[PDB]
This record gives C-alpha cells, structure tokens and sequence, in this order.
RNA sequence: AGAUCUUGGUGGUAGUAGCAAAUAUUCAAACGAGAACUUUGAAGGCCGAAGUGGAGAAGGGUUCCAUGUGAACAGCAGUUGA
C-alpha cells in the first residue's frame, strides 16, 4: 500500500523529463 | 551490383576466400621464410582488376 | 642492454628505457633536459606542473616559432612551452625507474636522474594529400628515452 | 563546519557580457562553476542537470541575466579520488531578484 | 556499456523512429543483455524501453 | 665532386605552414587504467518532404551482422569504426 515516503520518491521515480514530456507509466523487474 | 552474373558471382567468391591471413603454423615450419600474407586486398584500398 | 654513460657504480643505480615511444623527439628532449639533474620527487612535481601547466619546459635548442611565457624566467630563458604528452611519458619512465630500485632494494627518496638521453628513433611513414595531386610525408617522429638515477644525499 | 549550503544569485550578464552569440551559453556554465570553485574551494564541481536546463532555457544566446542558485560542499565518500570534498550547485527558482542576500540554509 | 544495438531493435520492434526510442539511463546493464528483439519486446512490456510522444505541432495558432 | 647524373638514405627549413566552406553545442551518469569526441538520459539547435529522410539502377564486392582486440590505420583523440 501507498505511503508517504513511498510518494515522496514516485514523483521522482515518475518524472523522466521536463515541462511537456509524458509521465512514466510503468516499470517491472520479472523473470 | 545487386545483378551480378554466375561467373562474376564466382570470381568474387574466390577472390574473397583467398584474401585471407596465414595460418600461425606456418611460420613454425622448417624452412619457412614467409612472415604474412603479401597478397592481401582491401575493398577500399586496391580495386579488383573486374 | 648497453646504455651509454654506464653508472659509476651499479649498486646504487637504477636504469629505465623505453623504444619507439610516440612522442614528439623535440618535445621529450626539451622536457628531459629541464629534468636533468633533479631530485625524483622534485622531478615528478615538476612534471606534474608541466601537466597542470604550472611550470614550463624552456624551449633552448629547438625553438624555432616557440611562443613566450612567463613562466620561463625561473629558468633563465624566454621561450617555454607545457608537453603534455612528453611529461606524461617521462613520468611513467620515472615510476618504471623507482620501481626497480625498489626492487634493487636502494631506497627511493635518494634518487637522483644524473642521465637521461632521448634518441630519434625509425619514422612512421603516413601520407598527406596536396593541391595539384601531390602526395607528401606525414612522418612521425618517436624516441627512444634512456634514464640512470642514483643516489646521493 | 565543511558540509554546508549557501544560497546565492550569480550576475550571469555581468559574467558573460562581450562573448559571442554562440559561446554566451557555454561560457555561462564555465562562469558557474569558476564561480562554485572560488566560492566553495573545490575544483570538484557538479551542476544540476535542472541548472544546465535553466541556463539554456532561453537559447544559446539570450542568457538569463541574473541566476539563483544553491552550492551544497558534501563529501565525496563515494570514491578515492583526490578530491574528498565536491560542490553540487542547484537551480533556485525565484520570482523577483531585488533584495535578495547570500544566505544560509539549513537542511 | 554501449546501447547503439538495443536502439536499433526498438526502434523496428516499436514500428518507430531512434528519435521516440527511451531507453532507462538507470537500467542501463539490464537493456545491454537484450541482443534479441524477443527480449526487446520483454523490455517494452516491462516499461524499461518506451516510445515518447510525438512532438506537439498544434495548428491552433492557424485555425 | 660535379653530368638540372642513377638508386638509396639523411638534414636545415621546422615543432614551422598548417589541422578556418556549409550557424552549435551543454549538463549528469555508465563502461573503462584513461572520456571534448563512445553509450544512455535531459536540454539547445540544424536538415525542413526539390531533406542531412525512406528505397533502387550503374559501380563496389563482403564494406552487411554479431562478438572480441586496441599494434598499425581513421592527418586530435577514441572505450568507437566501412
Ligand atoms: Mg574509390
Ligand atoms: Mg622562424
Ligand atoms: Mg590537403
Ligand atoms: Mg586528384
Ligand atoms: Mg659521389
Ligand atoms: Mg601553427
Ligand atoms: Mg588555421
Ligand atoms: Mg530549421
Ligand atoms: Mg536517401
Ligand atoms: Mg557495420
Ligand atoms: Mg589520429
């Protein structure tokens, strides 16, 4: 479940560019 | 070119087996007095005579 | 191998040579005779100012175009410039000398480089294309460096 | 102490007045980090990517006169390098330069 | 290392250009053991290799 | 000792001329002994569909594609490469 620190680092994990760039989506490690 | 006749197709062929280096063993041999191939050709640097 | 200006004595001597390095002959002689004579630490400082553009080497045969500096009035001269390449190249021979002396056994923060030599060494051929369909050399220029420390204090 | 932060606004027109329309924008971040180095005493320094972005946000030539930015002096505990001290300058986003002072910041 | 061949299997796999090719700067050791397009389409499934957007050309401006 | 002699080698010139046609690069990271030049990401630009795009004919002939090397070559370099 969602947390505070687990946010706080999704909004840098999700931003992979500037103003105008698309959002990451996803992102999986699987076997 | 793309279109290429058999007999072209083959020099090519044999041109292309032949421009390759001695084997290492070679040089071992009694009397050798070979050190490399001479007769190496590049695409680039020396043209075939065709 | 025969170097020539064989130590006094070479039991308190290390040597270090290299052949056909890929350095400016000009360059690296210039360089070795700043160097000549110098402490082994005070060599690899100097060398590394060389590097860092600190100190200079002057320029006192082969100087024919060499720009000034100020830098080349500790020595007493004008023309000076900063051999990247030949400084890095005598520092590398300089660790491959203090290296065997250790090895020899003789401790390191004694020694002195009372020889250094660098010699011309074949051409490396290379082309170069000119206006009328004229072919020229591109020649390269490398050297052989030899090197002799004591020590003396 | 050698961890701080300070904040500062750097007067890029002044630094880069008289370069050429294609140097204006490189030369500024060559002002930036002399500006870093002489400030903080480390030649080791490391812009954000958000401050390149922000020196470049108006073209190569049309430099941002005035910039905010924020040198943080950490340890460089991630390797054995010679220099065990960096700078990391950051961009500061302001709305107006009047008045503004080199300040302290805290964590 | 060196991603100049797992570029040019995304590009094919996602029927687009180099210039829309995203390949994670983090994940960087994982994409260089993709020398396959099978294991390229795994990396896309996996969100470590995405298409980026087409650049906004509006016509506002001319409407 | 000569022949603007023949062949080969080597100097001064000289670390000199020069490496100035087609607007332009920058930040961070990875690998690596080593990064102005490799790769990835973020920016800023250029070609602007009569292209610096996508495909052919002639010609080339294996340059195609992977992996590896770092001698020589790519007139700086290179961890890159026809
Ligand atoms: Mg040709
Ligand atoms: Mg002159
Ligand atoms: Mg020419
Ligand atoms: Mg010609
Ligand atoms: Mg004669
Ligand atoms: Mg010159
Ligand atoms: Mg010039
Ligand atoms: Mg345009
Ligand atoms: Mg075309
Ligand atoms: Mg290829
Ligand atoms: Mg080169």
């Amino acid at each position: 479940i969602m947390n505070q620190e687990k946010l706080a680092k999704l909004q840098a994990q999700v931003r992979i560019g500037g103003k105008g760039t698309a959002r990451r989506k996803k992102k999986v490690v699987h076997r | 070119s793309s279109h290429k006749t058999f007999r072209i197709k083959r020099f090519l062929a044999k041109k292309q087996k032949q421009n390759r280096p001695i084997p290492q063993w070679i040089r071992m041999k009694t009397g050798n007095k070979i050190r490399y191939n001479s007769k190496r050709r590049h695409w680039r640097r020396t043209k075939l005579g065709l | 191998v025969r170097y020539s200006l064989d130590p006094e004595n070479p039991t308190k001597s290390c040597k270090s040579r290299g052949s056909n390095l890929r350095v400016h002959f000009k360059n690296t002689r210039e360089t070795a005779q700043a160097i000549k004579g110098m402490h082994i630490r005070k060599a690899t400082k100097y060398l590394k100012d060389v590097t860092l553009q600190k100190q200079c080497v002057p320029f006192r045969r082969y100087n024919g175009g060499v720009g000034r500096c100020a830098q080349a009035k500790q020595w007493g001269w004008t023309q000076g410039r900063w051999p990247k390449k030949s400084a890095e190249f005598l520092l590398h021979m300089l660790k491959n000398a203090e290296s065997n002396a250790e090895l020899k056994g003789l401790d390191v923060d004694s020694l002195v480089i009372e020889h250094i030599q660098v010699n011309k060494a074949p051409k490396m051929r290379r082309r170069t294309y000119r206006a009328h369909g004229r072919i020229n050399p591109y020649m390269s220029s490398p050297c052989h460096i030899e090197m002799i420390l004591t020590e003396k204090e | 102490n050698e961890v701080v932060t300070r904040e500062y606004t750097i007067n890029i027109h002044k630094r880069i007045h008289g370069v050429g329309f294609k140097k204006r924008a490189p030369r500024a971040l060559k002002e930036i980090r002399k500006f870093a180095m002489k400030e903080m005493g480390t030649p080791d320094v490391r812009i954000d990517t958000r401050l390149n972005k922000a020196v470049w946000a108006k073209g190569i030539r049309n430099v941002p006169y005035r910039i905010r930015v924020r040198l943080s002096r950490k340890r460089n505990e991630d390797e054995d390098s010679p220099n065990k001290l960096y700078t990391l300058v950051t961009y500061v986003p302001v709305t107006t330069f009047k008045n503004l002072q080199t300040v302290n910041v805290d964590e | 290392s060196m991603l100049r061949l797992q570029k040019r299997l995304a590009s094919s796999v996602l029927r687009c250009g180099k210039k829309k090719v995203w390949l994670d700067p983090n994940e960087t050791n994982e994409i260089a053991n993709a020398n396959s397009r099978q294991q390229i389409r795994k990396l896309i499934k996996d969100g470590l290799i995405i298409r980026k957007p087409v650049t906004v050309h509006s016509r506002a401006r001319c409407r």
